[PDB]
């Protein structure tokens, strides 16, 4: 699909760091609600909220 | 005079806290989301 900004290409062949790799915006509160019970279970509620 | 202050002293005190409540409501959830049943 047409994009202003951005151009696929093979990994091996470009060789891409970091910053040559595309950024986007992920919803997170699907991923969050299972990182708190996870975090409920494992005693570090700290990452959580720093993460969150 | 004493109702007068009374009443006047109670209505101002109502109100600002009313405004201040309105905000920490609005400013809660993000700095406390343990709370915050989206998450849960």
């Amino acid at each position: 699909p047409w994009t202003t900004d951005t151009t696929f290409d093979d990994i091996i062949l470009s060789q891409p760091s970091k910053e040559d790799f595309a950024k986007f915006t992920k919803e997170a509160p699907l991923f969050l609600r299972f990182l708190k019970l996870v975090t409920d279970v494992e005693g570090r509620q700290e990452a959580f909220i720093q993460f969150a | 005079s004493v109702k007068f202050m009374d009443q006047k002293r109670s209505g101002e005190e109502t109100v600002y806290f009313k405004k201040e409540d309105e905000a920490l409501l609005r400013n809660l959830l993000a700095n406390h989301p343990e709370y915050d049943p989206k998450y849960s």
